[PDB]
């Protein structure tokens, strides 16, 4: 009966997830972490990466 | 400076080794020009320099 206000939460929870999620894309990067960037490659083009 | 000729690798921003370490270091942040060329017949003898 009531699934218009549903879609709210629904819609606001489900984007605040894909958000977080998204943080463990590398972006083509090396790794996704970056305290590994930074202990295994050269920072001049850490810089960079 | 004189250095061993395998060492001008060495001579580079965020490089790790031994005299890097231990005799001169270069900083990340460097901005310059870096030259090296064979010193054997001024700074090599068959005697030992």
């Amino acid at each position: 009966a009531l699934g218009k206000l549903q879609d709210v939460v629904n819609h606001n929870a489900q984007a605040l997830n894909t958000l977080v999620k998204q943080l463990s894309s590398k972006f083509g990067a090396i790794s996704s972490v970056l305290n590994d960037i930074f202990s295994r490659l050269d920072p001049p083009e850490a810089e960079v990466q | 400076f004189v250095i061993r000729g395998d060492e001008v690798r060495q001579i580079a921003p965020g490089q790790t080794g031994n005299i890097a370490d231990y005799n001169y270091k270069l900083p990340d942040d460097f901005t310059g020009c870096v030259i090296a060329w064979n010193s054997n017949k001024l700074d090599s003898k068959v005697s030992g320099n």
